[PDB]
Formats: C-alpha cells, structure tokens, sequence
C-alpha cells in the first residue's frame, strides 16, 4: 500500500521470525 | 559486599554498555526493546529534521526512557555479575603481584629461586616462609606451619598442613602465617583450584538451565502475542480515520512484553549461583542447584563427625583452678587435627575469645591425631602430654584404659550442660581433665524447627550415623529427623537410594566423596565433604568447603528461593500489563475513538502524560526490583498450597495494584513539574 | 428476568451433569481399552473385516492417522461439491459449486469449524448435504475426539511408546458414541416438527396469493450430528433459529445439552481414567464458574439491550431484534455463549443484532482458545495447554520443578505448548489484520463505525478458532475472503492437533511419581480460581486492544 | 502405501455407515412413525396446501394477526432466503426501519396503545418467524376485532386456543401459532 507500511511489515515479519528461531532454539539463547 | 556500594556500582556502570546487538541478541526480550529503542530513535531523528510531522520531543522522550530501560536491565545483570566477581577479584587482589619462591633441591636449605613464576609444572617445588602466600595447589613433602584458609573459606581460621596423613593438601590462594612448608607442585595452572572458581564467576549462564530456558520460552511466547497485537493494531485503528502514531505503538509494546522478569532472570540467576558460592558450596552450573529444589528426601551424613553439625562451640567452661586461657589454648591445640565442623568452631570459638591465630609447630614437634569415626578422638602429642578431644563417654573409656582416674568435679557441669542440651566434649591432658564444653545449636529457630519445616514443605530428612542404635536414636530425637539409619555399608546406602528412588522421589545426599562415591553417583544431588578439589570437582557431587553435613538444607533453601524468585517476577511480570492496559489505551486511543476515555479510571491528565507514565513505571520498577532479585524472595516455610497462596496474595495481587499507584503518581509528579 | 434466568441457568447444568455423568463412565471405558458391553465380537469381526487389526501404535502414526483421514475427507467432499450437478438426490438442479466455495466449506467441515458463507438451502443438493457434510461432521468429531484420548492415554500411561490404535478409536467412536446419540436426538427431532424427508420444494399457495418454496429436505439427520459432534453447519442460511432445525424449546434445550454433552462427557472421563475424580471437577469448576460469570454478563446485557427503542416509542427495551420469538431474550443470550464458548457454529439468534457488551463476550470466549466446554475434545486440549501453563507458573511460584499428575514437565513440551498456545490468536490477528487492509476485505461490511471491525474480528475469530459463528452481516462469499478463512482454519486445526500430539508423544515416554505433601494439589477452590485467572488473564493481555477498538467503542459511542 | 488399506478401508466403511445407513435409518423411522412432521408440517385441505405449521406467512391484510418484520431477500417472508437483518443497535437504518415500522403501526392500530410491542417492530433471526407473544398478539385485538366484526372475548379466547406454552416457563416463551390462527379467523366468516 506504501512504503512506511511495506516496510512497517516486512520488520515485524522479520522480528516475529526472530522471536520464533528463538523459541525453537531456547537453549542456545 | 553489602548491597550497592560506590565501589563498585560505577566501576560495573562501566560496564552497562553493552548496548551492541551482538551482545543483546542472546535476550530475546531485550533485543525487541533494544530494535523498539533504535526505530524510535531514529524516527524521533528523522521528526526533528522534517521528514515527517510530528511532535518529535514526545517521541524523543520515549525513545530516552526506552533506552533507559535496557541500561536498567543491563545494569541489573552487571550488579549480579559485579556481586559474583567481587570474591574472586578478591582472591586475585594478593594472587596478582605476588612474591613466589621456587627451591632447586627438594630439600630444606637449599637454593631458592626469587622470580614469582606462574608456569610451574608437575613435580615442581618450591617453599614459602611466614606471612606468604602459596603460588597454587600442591602437595607438602615435609615440614609443619598454620595456614589461614580465608582465602576459600571467607572466614579467618588457622588450619596444620604438614607431611604425611590427609593433611598433605594445601591450596594456592590462601596465605600461611607461622612457618615454613616446601610444596611439591601437583596441577598445571589451568586446572587449579582458583582458576576454577574463576571460571564459575565469569561463566555464567554459559549452560542455561532448563528452568530459565522454559521461561525464556513463555517469554517469547509473551512477546510474541504482544507483538503480534501492538502490530496489528495499526491497521485496526487506521479504520478510524487516523492511525495510531508508531511512538505510541512501540511505548505501549515495551510496555506490555515483561521487560520486569525479561530483564531481571540472568540477575537472578547469578545472585542465585553467589549465594550459592557465598555459603561455600561449589557447583559447576545451576542445573544441580536447581535439582536440589526438586528433592522429595534429604540423606544425611555424620560417619567422622560428632552430630550433625548443627551444634557448634559457644562457651568455655573451666573444670576448678584452670586458667580459661590455658583450657582454650589446650581445646585449640587439641582441634587443630580435627578438620571436622565442630572441631574447626572450637578454633573459632578460641580466636574470637582471646585471638591465638598464630602458633608453632617445630618447635613443638607435636605430632597430629586425626579425627576417626571409630574412636570419636582428635588429639595431639607434643612432647609427652596425652592431649586428647572427644565426647564424654570416649574419655570415660580413655581414663579407664589409663591409670589416671575421671575426676567427680565436672559431673555437675556436665548435667547443667545437659539440661541445656548442648552436647559435651571433654579435653584431657595425660591424666586430668582441665574443663568441659558446650556445643549449642547455631540455627535460631532450632534445627527441629527447620526439620520440620522441611517436612511441611514436602522433604523427608534420612540422618545415616553408622553408629550404635543407642546413639543414633538420640542423636536424632536431638535433631529431629523424621527417620535414622545406623550400621551403614555403602551397599545398603545404595538400596536405601533406590528403594527411595523408586517410590517417585528424588534422592538428595551428602557425603565424603571418596568413601560414599557410588551413593553420591547414584543420588541426583550430591554434595562431598572433606573431599580433595582437584579429584572432585571433575567428577562432580559438589563441593562443600566447611564439610557440613546440614550444608544440603542451605543449598535446597537457596534452589527453591531461586525457583521462588524467578515464578514471583514472572507473576509480577504478567500482572502489570492490566494496568498498563488501563493506563495506555484511552491514551492511545485519544483521537481515533474519542469515546474510549470512559475506560480511565486512573484520572491521567493527558494522553502523553500517560504514555509517558507507563513508560517511565516500567523503566523504574526493574531498579525497584533489583534488591529483590539479588535477594531474593523471603518466602516463608509452609505447604505447597499455603505457599502458593501466600506467594499469589504478595506478587500477583501486588503486579495487579501498584503499577495503577505508581502510574497515578508518576503522573501527579509530571504534572507537578509541569513537563506535560 | 433474573430468577428466571437463574433458574434456566441452574436446570441447564442440573440435567446436563446428570445426563454425562454416564456418557462420562462410557467415554472413560473407551479411552481404557476395554471394549463397551455387547460390542464385542461384533467388533472384533468388523475390525477384522475392516484390516484394522492390533496396530498399537505411536505419536507419529496416530498423527499421521488423524492427518491422512483429514485430508482423505477433504479431497472427497471438495469434489463431491465441485461435482454435485453429476450426483442424484438434486430436485432443484443446483449447479455445481464455485472452487473457493467448495474449498472454504469442506476446509469449514473438515476443520469442524462448519462456516456458511453461501445459503444452503439455494446451494447444495440433498446428496451433497447428506453424503459429504454430514460424513464431515461425523469424521471431525470422531477426529477431535481421537485426538484428545490420545492425550488422556499419554497423561495415563506409564513409560511406553505407543497410544492406540487410531483407526480403533475412531471407528469405536463413530459406531459407539456418535452414531446412536444422534439417532435418539434426530428421532426426537423428528418427534418435534424438524425435518427428515427427501422431497422436492413445496410450492405453497399462500392465503394472501403469495408463492412459498419451502426447502424440504434430511434437517433432523444432519442436525444432531451437528449439534453433537459442536459442528454449527446449518441446512439452511439460518443456523438454528429456522423452524424446521428449532422448533420447540424442548427442541433447543436438548440442542445445548447435546452441544454441552461431550465436553463435560470427556472432563468426567478424564477424572475416571487417571483415578482421581477432583481432577476432572476441577476442570468442570472452571469451565462452570467462567461459564457462568459469561451467560449472566450477556443475560444482562442483552436485557437492556437497544436503548433506542423506547424513544422510538417501544414498552420494552429488550434487545429482541435479531432473536426469534419462539425463545426468550434470556434462552438467546444462553444459546449465544452455549455455543460461542463451546466451539459451536450454531446460533438461534443473530449475533450481529446483538447489544456490543453482549456481543464482546462472545468473541472473547472465542479468542481466548474456545476452552470453555469447548470442541469434542478440541477445547479440552486447548484448557490442558492452559493447566500445563498454569502448573508451570504455580510450580515456580511454590519453588519446585512443575508436574501434572506426577509426569514432569520439560523443555520440549514447554515449547509445543507455547507454540500451540500462539497458533490460534496469530491467525486471529494477522487474519484480521490482512482483512482490514484490503478493499476485497473492508467491502464485505454491513454495519459502520466500530462494528464493522467487529465482524471481521468475528469472522477470523471463527476461522481460526473453529467455532463457524458469524456476524452474519459479513458478506464473506468473495474469493480472498474463502481463501483467507480457509487457511485460518486450516492452520487452527492442523497446527494445534500436531503439538498436542507431540505433547503426547513426550509425555508417553515418563513415569508419574506419587503425590506427596510438597506435590501441588491440582484440584481445590485455590488450583480452579488459579486456572481460570490465567485462562482469563492470557485472554485479556492478547485480545483487549482488538475488543477496545471493537465492542467497548461501539458500547462507549 | 503401508497404512493405506486401513486408512481407505475405515474412511470407506464410515462414509457408507454415516452417509447411507444413518440418514436412510432416521429417514424410514421419521415417515414410519411421524408423518405430518417429518414432511413440512403442511396444512392440507382440498389436497392443496395453504402453508407450513411452522414456516409463517406475509400477513398484510385488515382482518388477519400480523407477524414480526422478516427483511429477507427479494421477498418479506422468503422461505427460500432466510436469515433476518444483521444490523446493529449503533446502525443508524435499524433506527430508521424501527421508526417506520412503529409510524405504520400506530397507523394501522389507531384505537390500540401508543406503546407498540418489541417483536412487532424489531425483526426475528430467521425472517420465517410464526410466532409472536400473547401480548404482542393481544395489542391488536381491536383492529382485528372491527375488521371481521367479531368480539374482543371470542378473540382472546380463540388466542387461547392457539397458544402454546412449554414445559416450564423459563426455556422459552407462550407463543401463538400465527397461520393457523389467520386460517381459524377464514374459518370463522362462515
Ligand atoms: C446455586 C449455587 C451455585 C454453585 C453450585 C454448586 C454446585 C455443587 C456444589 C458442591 C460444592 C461444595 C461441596 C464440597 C465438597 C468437596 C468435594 C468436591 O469438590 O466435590 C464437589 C461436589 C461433590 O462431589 P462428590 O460427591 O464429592 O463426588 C464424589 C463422587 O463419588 C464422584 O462423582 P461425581 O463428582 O461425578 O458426582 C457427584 C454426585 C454423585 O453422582 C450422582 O449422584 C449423580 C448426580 C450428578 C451430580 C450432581 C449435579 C450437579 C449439578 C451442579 C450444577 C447445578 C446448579 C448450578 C447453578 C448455576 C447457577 C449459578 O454427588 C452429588 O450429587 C453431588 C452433590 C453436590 C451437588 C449438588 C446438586 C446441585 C445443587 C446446587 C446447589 C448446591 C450448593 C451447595 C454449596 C455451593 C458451593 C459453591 O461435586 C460437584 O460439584 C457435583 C459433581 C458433578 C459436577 C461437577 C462439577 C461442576 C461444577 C458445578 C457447577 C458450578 C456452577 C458455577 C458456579 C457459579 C459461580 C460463578
Ligand atoms: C491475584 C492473587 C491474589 C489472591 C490469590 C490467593 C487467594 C486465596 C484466598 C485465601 C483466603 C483464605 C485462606 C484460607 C484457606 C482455607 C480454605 C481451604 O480449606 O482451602 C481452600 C483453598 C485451598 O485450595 P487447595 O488447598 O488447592 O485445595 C485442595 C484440596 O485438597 C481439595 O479441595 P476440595 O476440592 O475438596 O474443596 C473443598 C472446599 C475447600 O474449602 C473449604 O474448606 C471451605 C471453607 C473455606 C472457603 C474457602 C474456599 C471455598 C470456595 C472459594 C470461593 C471463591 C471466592 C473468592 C473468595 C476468596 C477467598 C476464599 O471447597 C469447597 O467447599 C468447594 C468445593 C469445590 C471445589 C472447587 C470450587 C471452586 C471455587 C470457585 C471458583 C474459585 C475462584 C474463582 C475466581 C477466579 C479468580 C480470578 O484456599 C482458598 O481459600 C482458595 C480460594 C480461591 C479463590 C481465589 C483464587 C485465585 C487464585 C489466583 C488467580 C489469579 C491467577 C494468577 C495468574 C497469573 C500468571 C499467569
Ligand atoms: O554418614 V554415611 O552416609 O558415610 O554411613
Ligand atoms: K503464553
Ligand atoms: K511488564
Ligand atoms: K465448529
Ligand atoms: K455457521
Ligand atoms: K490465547
Ligand atoms: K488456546
Ligand atoms: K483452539
Ligand atoms: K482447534
Ligand atoms: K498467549
């Protein structure tokens, strides 16, 4: 829709994701 | 070192910054806040220069107090790790820059060498002279002088290492105040004893224990469903007509996720390990500390002591005509062989009256008696006088195995030491008896009291004496143990653990080391007494430097305060973000549905000010916060379900009330102030 | 209004205690192994003839099992709907259906969420309603079922491997439970004025003049199987407040106590199998105590309901539109949380008619994992997933490592249930969120202001949580719609039933130690008031913003 | 392919059981046991049917009980359309449809109470509703009651007649059978 909203997305995506791999791998962090 | 001193608070302030990703990414908590600080950082940047209209000191407030929040969390971790690493810096602050002298024949009067050499090998000797300092661990081949081990111990008291026997052990780190010894070296530097401890200090959290990786695991979890709200809820509100601004979206975020435990778990997990370490008990991670909560039965050990170790020296009583001096000099000479708890506070006992420290052994030319099971003896012979220590009856058959008789003056001393209830021991000398003394019972409320506490709290007590049923029923109706096992082998130890191993409990137990290393295999926490370092703590069944058999209640107290500590902030954790609901969401909400300020209870004054409020409440509580993680919990020993109820009427209610307090005056002080 | 209320409310779980009490022992029998009386031989022949065999299996193959049926079921009905013009039983000569429509609804009756995004009635034919949906709605339940014996077998065995035979359980369950139930409640369906013929439309020769088609067709069959197994899938557009589904009080009382009677069925049978009966209250008291707490909250609040009507020029301020008139605004507002809590799609009243304070509760129960005498089984793992959080928080909080019924509790199990915790309110978030950011999303809307987000929040709460009520002002017919809610319940089916398993599997594989002074209780006032505060309490910290935005502002307005 | 013959065995013999058995089972006792229930309820005289016993009609007529508004689709009581409008109390039509259902009324019952009832100005979840309260339905007596020349007691009692109450009072509400009781008021003109 437009850039700040594209990019808004694409962090969180990237922060849930991060917060996923690191539940997945609890041990390591 | 008492709680937050300036001498140290600013040296680990120093060390807060750790604000770079590569050492925040390990915390998933904090690097959601850490990228949360930076975005609104960087757009508080970006509104100031003019790439966006906006407030841009609201959001440069926020971004202030965000950051201000990971230095509290980080500062919280530098304090437990500060606090951890302070005993050890300690330790090195006379091994660093130390006067080493290493011989050239492993003989006395031979030629020395004057450079402080840290690469000594196997097979290496050296000597050390009066008021020194040992270079590391060893062996001593021959010679006789008293050691201070306060460098271990944490408490000054004069220990004989001297050739021949168990007593051929001496440590690095502790100095030796009277004479000479030539040590032969024994371990590479690496491996030793101080090395050791300061690789517990510095490596920390290195193995995450499966408690802090499970909670870890809700905190994600946490996060992830707060993440996945606050994000979401900007194309909920765009709806309205106008957007909540991203500020508000990121401070009602930290806000939420439970920055309070999220910040405050490796503090207390380190604070846990130094009061584990603080009560000298060496384990090499937290897993076994955390076990030691788990424990469904507690097994004893007292074979080569005198009672449980509960009861220490407290008085000296003169016998008639006997200098207390003299009686003192003659009960510390006599301990000084005797390496176990009792025998070592009649040493405390003798410095704390009249200071002796210091005393001499070749001169002397004593020879030193160990303390054996059997005999229930520690004596010593200097020239020709029969010095000997033990309990009543033990004496009664050494003067009727001599021909000097048992004098009828202390049987009155003896009984009003009875009816104290202090176990007596008495010195004799040849053929006399120069005075009897007291044992009483350190614990304040009474070690029957804390037995049964234990077993209100769920943990049976096995006291395993390998003496006489006469004694042994005694000696547990003076200690009260639920139960009492006597005439010990350590075949029937073994099926004692797994006849308790089977019926769905964990087996908690002490002992030697070496003599009970089978048990201490089997039982899932063991803990050595009198045990060698070196050959010890490789093979685990942690290390216990007092040899106190009660040293087990201690270690399964400081676990279950850890557990305690760690569920109370979580509760705490999760409780807060009601009131951070009812504080941030008609703040948020202010201008996209006017009609949503009916749901502020608390009468904030603008929709800033309660931003700002809930922001500056979650940097503040992990300060206000820190005594207790260091502290832990002073939870009280009850049942499973009064201790829960307790614990939720204090933490989860507490969670639930005061961050509206706190909000509320966080709020009037802006106000007052006028910054809102 | 109030005495009455209490009265219903007090009757309603009176007679449903008292009627899975036994069904309870029944269902405890079935997870025990041992075959139910009279069954034997006849069963041993059928599984002989069948090739089931003794196939004890373990975690991956009863998944395996459960996911390999699933998907079997939903190839046959997505064709069976793509093709339903080449299939008999068509008086109408319905066309076939579109490929998003047939794909939401047999994703809807595979994934017994049951949503009906069309009018059935104008959509399917008699042998594609009888013949895929109804074998749907009997498969889904006897899966969620299997699924959570599979649980109570994993929490009452000691140190194996293996949880039954899927295919055994699944068969004995369909054959033993779902079958005859729903034959004695069709029977009195049919006693009662619903419908079980197989006719075309009757014309009908109105007294004014007028023209009626009423849709005559197998109601009473596909009925209570669906309020049984907690389908929802209505015959008709209406879900359960046309006629010909409810017609009598008496016919909606034995409805909610049929949708009631496998949860507190299933609790009674967890309290019998693992020996200890207050393990089972326990749960019952808290599905019992929030249950109650929500029916008064939405009694009272559809009570004074539009406050528009007396300015209008009304006696009454009872919120009676959107309700049928054959029931009471009370026995609405009943049936709204029966089945809004219980995973049920079906409603007697039009929830987006609804007061916004009666309406928020509902969706809250739906967001929270629809733990609340939730599912066949479905709910009741979700509210297992809450006890293992609660026992954990409650082990930390008394300073020990956390165990239900003597089985510790680790890592690995800690993370499938964090992970089946987060599955459904990711869904329901980003779902939402995917909506309210589309034209195609935001144009399926009927009411403005605040309630609009409500119904997409409805909607993808439905989808995701698998309960198929709607706010039916929701024109959820397009294709992103279908495709949207399709994959919502899709993942909230299958990416909740795998950890669960997976728990399973875990905890197969642990002995149970004895429960000592220092074991928690895990029943008691103290352990019920503490789960239901943390079903409550997570409920609350994942769905308040959603609800503020919502339901508080269109009450607030 | 090593657990496909149970799998498609098992799926095979309860499609069958589930879609040909249960439904033909419940199907051969419903006409066995309840005709007249299990086929629509139909009214039949003259073997031509005037309507459902449950399914209600479009009474706009004088000298016929109106029903509660329906808001179907391309017809007010539509029984191939059902559910009833989904509008919400904040939606500003229902306050506009309310208030134009409560000017036609009052209308339409000049010598009845200026206080219309609930259910004859609020429309049901389903737009097929037959039913209406005792109250609702005596509101417009006199209307009723001038239209076919009948009295106000003949009326109440024949209200009274086709009322049906159940068990207890509390699962549900008396109602009047709406199209029986229109069908009974035909009966009566002769
Ligand atoms: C209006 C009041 C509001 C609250 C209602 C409370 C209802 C029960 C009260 C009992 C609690 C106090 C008793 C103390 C004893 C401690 C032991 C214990 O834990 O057992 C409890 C109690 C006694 O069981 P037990 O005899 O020890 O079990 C041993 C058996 O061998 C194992 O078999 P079993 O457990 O499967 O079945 C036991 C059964 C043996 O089986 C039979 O003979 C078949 C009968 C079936 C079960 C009985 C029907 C239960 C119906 C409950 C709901 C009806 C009204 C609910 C009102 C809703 C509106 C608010 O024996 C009985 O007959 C049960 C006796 C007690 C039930 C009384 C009958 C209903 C009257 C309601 C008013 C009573 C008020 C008392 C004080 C209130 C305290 C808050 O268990 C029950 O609660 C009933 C068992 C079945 C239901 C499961 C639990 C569901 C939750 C209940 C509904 C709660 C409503 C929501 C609350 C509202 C707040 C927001
Ligand atoms: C936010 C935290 C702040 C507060 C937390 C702490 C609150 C505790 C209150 C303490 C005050 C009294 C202290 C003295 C206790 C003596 C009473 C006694 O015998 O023990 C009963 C009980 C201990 O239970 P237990 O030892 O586990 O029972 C095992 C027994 O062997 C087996 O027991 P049984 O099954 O045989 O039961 C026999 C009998 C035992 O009791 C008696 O002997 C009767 C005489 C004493 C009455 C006390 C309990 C009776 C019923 C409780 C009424 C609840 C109203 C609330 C009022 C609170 C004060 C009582 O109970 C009955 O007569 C009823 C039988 C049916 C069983 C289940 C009934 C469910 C109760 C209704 C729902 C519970 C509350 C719902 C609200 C949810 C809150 C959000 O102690 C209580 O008084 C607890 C009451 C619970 C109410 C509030 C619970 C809130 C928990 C935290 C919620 C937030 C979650 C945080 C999550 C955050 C992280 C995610
Ligand atoms: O005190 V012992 O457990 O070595 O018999
Ligand atoms: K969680
Ligand atoms: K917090
Ligand atoms: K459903
Ligand atoms: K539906
Ligand atoms: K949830
Ligand atoms: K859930
Ligand atoms: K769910
Ligand atoms: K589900
Ligand atoms: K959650």
């Amino acid at each position: 829709m437009s850039a700040g909203v594209i990019t808004g997305v694409l962090l969180v995506f990237l922060l849930l994701g991060y917060l996923v791999y690191a539940l997945i791998n609890a041990e390591a962090f | 070192a008492l709680f937050e001193p300036t001498l140290v608070v600013q040296a680990l302030k120093e060390a807060v910054k750790k604000l770079n990703p590569q050492a925040q990414w390990r915390n998933p908590v904090m690097f959601i806040v850490w990228i949360g600080s930076l975005l609104t950082t960087c757009i508080s940047i970006a509104m100031a220069s003019g790439a966006m209209p906006g407030n841009a000191l609201f959001s440069a407030a926020i971004s202030g107090w965000l950051w201000i929040t990971v230095l509290f969390a980080n500062f919280a971790e530098a304090l437990a790790e500060g606090r951890s690493k302070a005993q050890a810096n300690s330790l090195k602050g006379v091994k660093k820059t130390a006067f080493a002298r290493k011989l050239r024949e492993p003989k006395y009067g031979a030629a020395a060498d004057k450079v402080p050499a840290d690469q000594l090998r196997k097979g290496d000797i050296v000597l050390v002279e009066a008021g020194d300092i040992i270079p590391c661990d060893g062996e001593v081949i021959e010679g006789g002088a008293s050691v201070d081990e306060s460098a271990i111990t944490g408490e000054s008291a004069p220990v004989i290492r001297e050739s021949g026997g168990d007593f051929a052990s001496v440590t690095g780190g502790t100095r030796i105040l009277s004479d000479w010894l030539v040590i032969e070296c024994s371990v590479n530097p690496g491996e030793t004893f101080l090395d050791r401890m300061i690789a517990m200090v510095e490596g920390a959290q290195r193995r995450k224990t499966p408690n802090e990786i499970a909670l870890t695991i809700l905190l994600i979890a946490l996060t992830i469903v707060f993440l996945l709200a606050t994000a979401t809820l900007w194309p909920f509100s765009a709806w309205g007509g106008n957007a909540v601004s991203v500020t508000v979206l990121v401070a009602l975020l930290v806000c939420l996720i439970p920055t309070t435990i999220g910040g405050l778990l490796s503090a207390i997990g380190v604070a846990g390990m130094s009061r584990m370490l603080g009560a000298n008990v060496i384990a090499t991670s937290g897993r076994a500390v955390e076990a030691a909560g788990d424990v469904d039965v507690l097994l004893l050990d007292k074979t080569g002591t005198i009672t449980l170790g509960n009861r220490q020296a407290s008085e000296f009583i003169p016998a008639q005509g006997v200098d207390e001096k003299t009686l003192a000099d003659a009960a510390q000479l006599a301990s000084l062989a005797d390496e176990t708890p009792e025998g070592r506070s009649i040493v405390i006992l003798a410095k704390q009256r009249f200071n002796l420290r210091e005393r001499d052994v070749q001169s002397l030319h004593a020879t030193f008696v160990p303390f054996t099971a059997q005999s229930r003896m520690s004596g010593i012979n200097i020239d020709n006088r029969m010095i000997r220590k033990g309990s009543v009856d033990a004496i009664r058959r050494h003067v009727e195995a001599n021909g000097g008789h048992f004098p009828t003056d202390v049987d009155q001393k003896v009984d009003q030491v009875a009816r104290q209830g202090a176990t007596p021991l008495v010195v004799v000398e040849g053929s006399r008896v120069l005075g009897v003394i007291a044992l009483k019972d350190i614990v304040k409320g009474g070690i029957k009291e804390r037995f049964a506490q234990l077993r209100k709290m769920g943990i049976k007590t096995v006291m395993i004496t390998g003496d006489n049923r006469l004694t042994a029923a005694a000696i547990a109706a003076e200690a009260g143990v639920d139960d009492f096992l006597a005439e010990a082998t350590p075949e029937a130890k073994l099926a004692l653990i797994r006849q308790y191993q089977a019926e769905g409990r964990l087996v908690a137990m002490t002992g030697d080391g070496t003599n009970d290393a089978p048990a201490l295999a089997q039982a899932d926490v063991a803990v050595a007494m009198n045990s060698g370092t070196q050959a010890a703590k490789e093979a685990g069944n942690m290390v216990d430097l007092d040899s106190n058999p009660t040293k087990l209640i201690e270690v399964v107290h400081i676990g279950k305060q850890m557990l305690m500590t760690r569920g109370s902030l979580t509760t705490f954790s999760i409780a807060n973000d009601v009131a951070k609901y009812f504080a941030i969401i008609p703040a948020a909400f202010a201008a996209t549905y006017p009609q949503l300020n009916a749901l502020n209870i608390m009468c904030l004054h603008s929709p800033d000010s309660a931003i700002l409020s809930a922001v500056i409440f979650n940097a503040l509580i992990i300060v206000f916060l820190i005594p207790l993680a260091l502290k832990g919990v002073s939870y009280k020993p009850l049942t499973a379900s009064a201790m829960l109820r307790r614990n939720l009427w204090i933490y989860g209610l507490g969670g639930l009330l005061v961050p509206f307090i706190g909000i509320k005056v966080i709020d009037l002080l802006l106000t007052v102030c006028g910054l809102v | 209004m109030a005495a009455q209320g209490f009265l219903l409310i007090a009757t309603f779980l009176l007679v449903l205690m008292v009627l899975a009490r036994p069904l309870g022992s029944g269902l405890a029998r079935l997870i025990n192994d041992i075959p139910l009386p009279g069954t034997t031989g006849v069963e041993r022949v059928l599984f002989r003839a069948l090739g089931v065999s003794d196939r004890e299996m373990n975690w991956k193959q009863y998944l395996c099992a459960i996911l390999g049926l699933n998907m079997l079921g939903l190839a046959v009905l997505f064709f069976m709907l793509l093709g339903q013009h080449y299939l008999p039983l068509n008086p109408q000569q319905l066309p076939g259906l579109s490929w998003d429509l047939a794909l939401n609804t047999a994703v809807s009756f595979v994934t017994n969420t049951n949503w009906q995004s069309y009018s059935g009635e104008t959509t399917l034919s008699y042998f594609s309603q009888m013949a895929g949906l109804t074998v749907q709605n009997f498969l889904s339940a006897a899966s969620g079922i299997a699924v959570i014996f599979a649980l109570i077998r994993a929490f009452t065995r000691q140190s194996m491997s293996t949880l039954g035979n899927a295919w055994v359980d699944l068969l004995r369950i369909t054959l033993w439970v779902l079958v005859p139930v729903a034959l004695l409640i069709a029977l009195f369906f049919i006693q009662q004025g619903a419908l079980q013929n197989f006719l075309p439309y009757q014309a009908v020769n109105t007294v004014e003049g007028a023209q009626q088609l009423l849709p005559m067709g197998p109601v009473a069959s596909q009925e209570a199987i669906k309020m049984l197994g907690t389908n929802g899938g209505g015959f008709f557009n209406a879900n359960s407040s046309h006629p010909f589904e409810n017609p009598t009080a008496l016919t909606n009382f034995v409805q909610m106590l049929a949708i009631f009677l496998i949860p507190t069925a299933l609790c009674f049978a967890f309290g019998e199998v693992m020996g200890d009966r207050r393990q089972g209250r326990m749960l019952l008291w808290a599905m019992s105590v929030i249950f109650v707490i929500c029916v008064g909250v939405v009694m009272w609040a559809e009570v004074q309901g539009n406050p528009h009507l007396l300015a209008l020029g009304t006696d009454s301020s009872i919120n009676m539109e959107g309700k049928e008139s054959r029931f009471g605004v009370l026995v609405s507002s009943l049936f709204a949380v029966v089945t809004t809590a219980a995973s049920c799609g079906a409603v007697i009243a039009m929830h987006d008619s609804f007061t916004a304070l009666g309406g928020m509760v509902p969706m809250w129960l739906m967001q929270i994992g629809e733990v609340v005498f939730g599912g066949v089984g479905s709910g009741l793992y979700g509210m297992m997933l809450f006890v293992l959080l609660a026992v954990f928080i409650a082990g930390l909080m008394i300073g020990r490592t956390p165990e239900y019924l003597g089985k510790k509790i680790d890592v690995r199990e800690m993370k499938l249930t964090a992970l089946a915790i987060l599955v459904t309110p990711t869904l329901v978030l980003m779902g939402a969120a995917l909506a309210m950011m589309t034209d195609a999303g935001r144009s399926a809307m009927l009411n403005p202001g605040p309630h609009g987000f409500s119904e997409v929040l409805y909607a993808v709460s439905s989808a995701a949580n698998n309960n198929g009520s709607a706010f039916a002002g929701l024109s959820a017919n397009s294709p992103f719609w279908n495709c949207l809610l399709a994959f919502c319940m899709f993942v909230g089916r299958f990416g909740v039933i795998i950890p669960v398993m997976a728990i399973a599997g875990s905890l197969v594989s642990k002995k149970s130690q004895a429960a000592s002074s220092g074991t928690l209780p895990t029943h008691g006032p103290l352990f019920v008031g503490l789960l239901i505060g943390t079903v409550l309490l997570v409920g609350a910290l994942t769905f308040i913003p959603a609800l503020a935005l919502g339901p508080v502002a269109e009450y607030l307005s | 392919m090593s657990g496909l013959r149970p799998a498609l065995s098992t799926f095979i013999f309860l499609l069958l059981i589930t879609g040909g058995v249960y439904p033909l089972l419940t199907t051969v006792l419903g006409q066995w046991w309840f005709p007249w229930q299990a086929n629509g309820s139909l009214i039949r005289e003259g073997d031509t049917v005037r309507g459902s016993a449950l399914i209600g009609q479009n009474f706009t007529g004088n000298g016929y009980f109106h029903g509660r508004p329906s808001a179907t689709a391309e017809m007010p009581y539509n029984p191939q359309a059902s559910g009833g409008s989904n509008l919400a109390v904040s939606n500003p039509e229902l306050d506009k449809l309310i208030a134009a259902r409560v000017a036609a009324l009052r209308a339409a019952n000049p010598d009845a109470s200026a206080s219309v009832p609930v259910e004859l100005v609020t429309a049901s979840a389903s737009g097929l509703d037959n039913n209406i309260t005792p109250q609702a339905a005596a509101w417009q007596i006199p209307r009723v009651a001038k239209a076919r020349n009948l009295s106000v007691e003949q009326l109440t009692q024949l209200i009274a007649k086709y009322s049906q109450q159940p068990l207890v009072k509390y699962i549900g509400q008396p109602v009047v059978n709406i199209v029986e009781l229109n069908l009974a008021l035909d009966k009566l003109d002769e």
